[PDB]
């Protein structure tokens, strides 16, 4: 005679989609994580689901979608309190210090009905020339302009992406993990490691490291336009740097508006770019060149970026509190020492998460920035066999790191026959 | 609390059928079975019979069984927990015999065994 | 806390079950608390049938209800020394919800009979 | 010998007031409930309550209050991200297209110091004269006006009002319920039917119908102050339409702030107006006055609204996306085959729920609006006997749809004795 | 899920319990959490104080409290078999307080006799 | 409601255990909610380790585990007669969470030997 038996925490989970929160180290002025996240236990504990395979999917994972737009609602709430730029969308009376310019314009003062004439310096790619040297913002023409808070910094720093209690978060560690599929070995975890949010184009920078091999990621390698990820074990430094000591010059604009501009360029003119090895980058660009034969077994090329928009086209991304934009044709062009230098630019007027019209003004930073990173990975994408890179979306960058992680319900209710019955 | 108002004491002759109202208060109608008995000055109370003003079935003497028509319309709220019933009841093939006072009385309880038992009573309808 | 018992996910299920071996209002601020009443929600989605079946503060409580050999007919060493409690709830989930209400009459008829018994 | 005994879950219930949460059926886009809402299910549950009566009273409800304050909540955070017509607050050149105006405008331009000559076309009633044909917007001497964001949709779609879990909603269903006092049969469940936020004047517009006779509904039908609200079972379908083939406009008046104006009418100029059926209308006309003579042993009368503000003289609605407002002399003047035409006008600038300060703009829909909607009610006000039509409050267009609601707590503790003994 | 069991709100009180038969912040953002939470801060009202009577996880619990007839003089008969759990509750609810004090400590005592029955 | 029975924090420890003698979102809209979410997680840390020990519904349970008398070598009557609540538990703190763990394998071993009581 068997009988129902209830058990309560039995080894069973589910798989749905929950909110997760925040955890951080020991440190306060960042817009990703400031004091808003609980500390970190100094002992991230992992236990291993012994005999366990589970089905992971980093390309329908709901921690990236959540990932992105929290990223997005972050920059959002930072960006709530600091000051607009409205006023300064006037005409521009410019002329060269033709890659940065020297521009006069008439201001508006701490009262309302006196007019001031102020010069500022601005990049001749935070300008458009209308319709006798007269110019105009780039985005006065569909948007509206928000300066960051001169306080807070983008500086990337580890975010652990915690599941609720009742829940959990399943991490793979087969080290040739495609991505998709069944993985063994798989173990549990209450949070994710440490997780930096950097936003770069076409390089991956300062992320993971794959322990082996170099692990090609996407849904459908068949079609063309499934984004490429690629994973590496041996990382390529760059060193990036703007070397024009640059001065910061507060101007009056309204009461208790200072907006910080382009004051003056003490030094000589130069130009910012980025370096990388010649015999490393042609090493493990010869590298994943040998992967990409494993799937397609033709011959690999590299060409250039398309074109279009100037962020797809470039490898856009951040330095010491500039935005540069690298021209990476001396990067891709396959030919199967000495170094590489790339020509990059450098804006002030961006719009990251390409809103509806909201662009984002970036106070210079003052005096010499130069930032050295890892390049440990990419993301190319197939013609219709050329590969020239290209940035899908920013959740691709999110998606190269939680391709581990995979969040679940638990459920504690166990129903099974037994040979007991109740009194 | 409760009231059960009965008709006037109105008097007919043998072959008629007369109709007893019995106006119900202050309680559910639909709750207790409505209970008419008949007190003969020639012989000793008779039970005629319950309905119940809820599931509308009615249980009769056998002694009435094919000579009494006893109806209720439906209740008027007047409260959670207070209604205004009426209770309808006629003879058949009446004569002098059936000469007395009738009354009508609701249900003790609404559960048990002891569920439709006259403990209500109305005021009485003097007939001959 | 350690609501992560999961370290038996992958064992038989009688090696796993029967013999063990201030915030700020942003972005942060409603995240960690939504996740914060969402894990309660569902411990008291379970502690509730666990109090409607007889089993409150019990791991392991037998019912009164035999087994329906139609839900499986299969023996108890093909169960508990061949299954994992990840796929035998897969095999048994269609009929995960009867067996919920049969349990919950089986409970309140037990709550009445006691009720019939202390009455002497 | 008897002793306590504790029930957990019986059959009572208080009468509380909780915050109802929304559900929606499957579907996006509007002002009422987007995505916000939870799916309902496809089978709402309702119980029947065997041998209960209960109290109801419509016009002490909370469900009204809190569905009432819920809609205001609605818009206000709608219009909270969308654009400001504060710089349209200029001085206008106007001459005839006096029913709608082409009017010229000075306006800023995407640059802050040059300016433009606008025009656009303004209906008559969105301006005022200001003391040479030289006009100005009507909600600029007194409030804030803000432009709804032109994506958005005032489209009503059903709301499902649940109670939270330890509540529950009682329902009456007898079809002659007054609104008020002891109703029978009451069901319980646990979310409302399907309600449409129709907002709308005089007339209820694509309500309910009573299934049997026709319910007047008020408090105290004594006085005269209490809003009379007419059920109807036989609905007069409505035809209104605003014939102008109109064409948007979108004009530059600032950094990513394009407002949208009334451009060109392309075709006739004609007149927006509504049908109803002659014979029907007063045939269920002459129904409502049947029912009046129940409760006042006299003559009835319909003459047309006192007057005042020109929301509440009229038949004020929506429609394809405009707001209509229609002078409905020709439905109320009871005289006891052919169609009634009702002379209707548009405005753009108005100012529903009636705030402090916060005017709304609608942006012009282009093209042929049409729309046929059920009248299945009324709102009447009668005289210190005469009945003219008026709106005493936007909540009694709720009350007319949550008679039949009412929610309440469920209390489970049962405490009786009994002959029983621990131990 | 299902506490709606008011069913048998009108049946007498023996018939009725002896023998049955992801948000966006918005204002159905903030609205639909603090209905979440306005649930189970009073299912936690009442599981405390069945918690509180040694009554945790039952449906009919019997205590150790003999019935004051101040409270109400009337017989089983007519209460369970006359009377509904809507109207009985109005007619005790000014005692209902004076009840739960003394329940508290029937099973407060009761939880120290077992503890001096438990050191043999 | 009453959680404040500190009533007896100066007393003996048998003295006190053994014998008894509608928001706006504004800044008091969301500090009233997140003092009522606060409250609940805590009342469920401890109910929760409640269950793990088999002490659901149990303001004095006790238990399988013998004393380790390096925990505390003291008397019963140099701790019940002469200790206070407050103080006793400073001077065992440190034991607290193996103690727990202790009590927690007691009751889910526990509630398998009923498993093979009730299997016959
Ligand atoms: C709503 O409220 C109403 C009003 O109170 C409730 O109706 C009452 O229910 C109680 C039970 O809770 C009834 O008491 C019982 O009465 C029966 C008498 O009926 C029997 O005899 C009839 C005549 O011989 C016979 O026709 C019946 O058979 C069928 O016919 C009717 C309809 O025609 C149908 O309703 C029946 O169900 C049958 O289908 C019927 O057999 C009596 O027999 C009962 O005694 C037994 O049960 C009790 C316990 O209940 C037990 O103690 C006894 O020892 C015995 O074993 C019992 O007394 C009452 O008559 C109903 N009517 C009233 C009060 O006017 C209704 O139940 C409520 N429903 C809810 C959901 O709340
Ligand atoms: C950018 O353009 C602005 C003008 O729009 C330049 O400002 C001008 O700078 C020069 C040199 O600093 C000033 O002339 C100097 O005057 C001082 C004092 O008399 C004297 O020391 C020098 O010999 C010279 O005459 C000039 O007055 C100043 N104009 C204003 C209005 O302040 C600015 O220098 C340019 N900077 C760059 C980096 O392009
Ligand atoms: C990838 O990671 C590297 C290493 O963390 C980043 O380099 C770091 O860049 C920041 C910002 O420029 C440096 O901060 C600077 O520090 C110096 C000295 O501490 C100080 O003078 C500056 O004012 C500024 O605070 C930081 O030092 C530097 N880290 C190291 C180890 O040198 C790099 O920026 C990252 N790349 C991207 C794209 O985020
Ligand atoms: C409302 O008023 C505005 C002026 O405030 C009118 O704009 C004017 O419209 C006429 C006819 O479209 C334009 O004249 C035409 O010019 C074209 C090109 O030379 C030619 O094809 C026609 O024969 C005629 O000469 C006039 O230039 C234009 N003014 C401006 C500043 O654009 C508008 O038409 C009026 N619309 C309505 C619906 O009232
Ligand atoms: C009362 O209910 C009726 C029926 O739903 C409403 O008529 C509806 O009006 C809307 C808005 O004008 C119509 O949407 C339009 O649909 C047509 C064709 O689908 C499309 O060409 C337009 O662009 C617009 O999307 C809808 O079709 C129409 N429904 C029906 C069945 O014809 C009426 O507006 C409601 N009255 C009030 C005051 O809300
Ligand atoms: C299974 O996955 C785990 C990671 O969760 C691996 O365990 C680690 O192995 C290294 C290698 O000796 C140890 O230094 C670590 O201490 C281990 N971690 C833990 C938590 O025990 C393990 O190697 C994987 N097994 C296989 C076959 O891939
Ligand atoms: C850049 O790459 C180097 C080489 O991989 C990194 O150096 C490692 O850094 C990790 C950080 O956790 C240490 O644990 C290892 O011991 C280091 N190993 C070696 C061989 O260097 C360096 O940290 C990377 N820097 C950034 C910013 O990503
Ligand atoms: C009591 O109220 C219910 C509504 O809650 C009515 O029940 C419906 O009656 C129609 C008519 O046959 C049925 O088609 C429906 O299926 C019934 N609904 C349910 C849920 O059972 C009932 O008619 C009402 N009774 C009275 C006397 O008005
Ligand atoms: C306008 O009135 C007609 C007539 O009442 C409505 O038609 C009914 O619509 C309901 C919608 O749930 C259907 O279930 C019925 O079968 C229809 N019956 C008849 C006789 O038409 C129509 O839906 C109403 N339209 C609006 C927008 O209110
Ligand atoms: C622009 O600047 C140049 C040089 O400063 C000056 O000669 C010219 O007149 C200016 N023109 C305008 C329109 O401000
Ligand atoms: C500012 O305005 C004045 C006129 O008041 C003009 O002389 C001057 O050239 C203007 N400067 C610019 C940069 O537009
Ligand atoms: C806005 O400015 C950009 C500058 O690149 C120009 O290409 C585009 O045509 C302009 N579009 C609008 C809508 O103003
Ligand atoms: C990881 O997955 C690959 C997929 O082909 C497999 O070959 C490899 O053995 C796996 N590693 C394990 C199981 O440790
Ligand atoms: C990824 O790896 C899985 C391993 O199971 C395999 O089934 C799948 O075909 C692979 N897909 C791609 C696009 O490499
Ligand atoms: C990195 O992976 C590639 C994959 O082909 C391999 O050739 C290379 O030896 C690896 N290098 C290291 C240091 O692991
Ligand atoms: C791609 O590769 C070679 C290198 O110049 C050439 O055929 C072609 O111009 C390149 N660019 C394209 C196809 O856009
Ligand atoms: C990138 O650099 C190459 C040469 O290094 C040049 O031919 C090409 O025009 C550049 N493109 C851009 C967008 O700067
Ligand atoms: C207004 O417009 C008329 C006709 O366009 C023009 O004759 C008149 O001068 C204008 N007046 C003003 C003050 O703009
Ligand atoms: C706009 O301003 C100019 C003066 O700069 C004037 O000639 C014109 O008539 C004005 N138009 C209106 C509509 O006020
Ligand atoms: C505002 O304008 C309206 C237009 O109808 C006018 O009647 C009213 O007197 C004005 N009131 C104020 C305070 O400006
Ligand atoms: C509904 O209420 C009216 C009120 O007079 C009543 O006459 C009618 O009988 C009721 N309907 C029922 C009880 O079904
Ligand atoms: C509404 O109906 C109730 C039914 O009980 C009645 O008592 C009340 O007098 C009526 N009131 C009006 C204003 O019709
Ligand atoms: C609608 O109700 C009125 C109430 O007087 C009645 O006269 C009419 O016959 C009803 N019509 C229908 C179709 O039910
Ligand atoms: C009301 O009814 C008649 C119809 O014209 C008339 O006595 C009166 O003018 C009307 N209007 C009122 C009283 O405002
Ligand atoms: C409404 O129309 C009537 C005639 O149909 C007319 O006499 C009256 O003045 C109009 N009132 C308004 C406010 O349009």
């Amino acid at each position: 005679g068997l009988w129902v038996t209830v058990y309560y925490g039995v080894p069973v989970w589910r798989e749905a989609k929950t909110t997760l929160f925040c955890a951080s180290d020991a440190k306060v002025h960042n817009v990703w994580a400031t004091h808003a996240c609980v500390p970190t236990d100094p002992n991230p504990q992992e236990l291993v689901l012994e005999n366990v395979t589970e089905n992971f999917n980093m390309w329908k994972n709901d921690m990236v979608d959540q990932m992105h737009e929290d990223i997005i609602s972050l920059w959002d709430q930072s960006l709530k309190p600091c000051v607009k730029l409205t006023p300064l969308c006037v005409t521009l009376n410019c002329s060269d210090a033709e890659e940065i310019k020297n521009c006069s314009f008439n201001a508006t003062t701490e009262l309302r009905d006196k007019k001031r004439r102020e010069y500022a310096l601005f990049y001749r790619l935070d300008i458009v020339p209308l319709s006798n040297s007269e110019y105009r913002l780039i985005n006065c023409n569909t948007s509206v302009i928000t300066q960051i808070c001169p306080k807070v910094t983008f500086d990337p720093i580890p975010i652990h992406y915690c599941a609720p209690a009742g829940y959990a978060i399943l991490k793979c560690n087969n080290k040739t993990f495609n991505g998709t599929g069944p993985c063994n070995n798989v173990s549990t975890v209450q949070c994710t490691h440490g997780i930096k949010p950097v936003v770069s184009t076409q390089l991956l920078l300062n992320g993971s490291l794959a322990e082996e091999e170099i692990i090609i990621r996407s849904e459908n390698l068949t079609d063309n336009v499934k984004t490429i990820i690629v994973h590496l074990n041996e990382s390529v430094e760059i060193t990036c740097t703007r070397p024009n000591n640059m001065t910061r010059k507060s101007v009056r604009i309204g009461p208790g508006q200072t907006f910080y501009a382009l004051g003056d360029i003490i030094g000589d003119i130069r130009q910012p770019h980025c370096n990388i090895s010649e015999i490393k980058w042609e090493k493990t660009l010869q590298r994943v060149s040998e992967k990409l034969r494993e799937h397609f077994n033709k011959t690999i090329i590299f060409n250039q970026s398309s074109g279009g928009d100037l962020e797809i086209t470039t490898h856009s991304f951040n330095c010491g509190g500039e935005f540069f934009y690298c021209n990476t044709s001396d990067l891709f062009f396959n030919k199967t020492n000495s170094t590489i230098t790339l020509p990059c630019r450098i804006k002030q007027i961006i719009n990251m998460w390409q809103e509806v019209g909201r662009a984002m003004y970036a106070p210079p930073i003052a005096g010499n920035i130069t930032c050295k990173s890892n390049i440990t990975g990419l993301l190319l994408t197939r013609d219709g066999e050329t590969f020239r890179p290209g940035g899908g979306n920013m959740r691709d960058n999110w998606r190269s790191e939680l391709y581990k992680y995979k969040v679940v319900e638990v459920k504690p209710l166990g129903i099974a026959p037994t040979e007991c019955r109740r009194r | 609390q409760g009231q059960l108002v009965q008709s006037g004491a109105t008097t007919t002759k043998p072959g008629s059928s007369v109709k007893i109202s019995c106006k119900t208060s202050g309680y559910r109608f639909n709750f207790y079975h409505i209970n008419w008995i008949r007190q003969t000055a020639g012989r000793g109370p008779e039970w005629m019979g319950w309905i119940s003003p809820y599931s509308g079935d009615k249980n009769l003497a056998p002694a009435f069984q094919d000579r009494v028509n006893m109806t209720t319309d439906t209740e008027v709220p007047v409260t959670s927990f207070t209604s205004t019933g009426a209770a309808y009841m006629e003879i058949r093939n009446l004569t002098s015999d059936d000469t007395g006072t009738y009354f009508c009385a609701k249900g003790l309880l609404r559960d048990g065994s002891s569920t439709w038992l006259p403990y209500l009573w109305g005021q009485g309808t003097l007939l001959t | 806390v350690f609501l992560g018992f999961l370290g038996a996910a992958g064992s038989t299920m009688g090696a796993a079950s029967n013999t063990l071996t201030m915030l700020q209002l942003g972005v942060w601020g409603f995240k960690q608390l939504q996740a914060r009443v969402l894990a309660i929600e569902r411990y008291l989605e379970v502690q509730q049938l666990l109090g409607m079946w007889g089993c409150s503060g019990k791991l392991i409580c037998c019912t009164n209800v035999p087994w329906n050999s139609s839900w499986s007919n299969k023996t108890y060493n093909e169960i508990w020394d061949n299954m994992t409690w990840m796929q035998w709830d897969r095999e048994i989930g269609n009929y995960t919800d009867t067996i919920y209400k049969l349990l919950e009459v089986s409970q309140f008829q037990q709550e009445i009979n006691e009720k019939d018994l202390l009455a002497l």
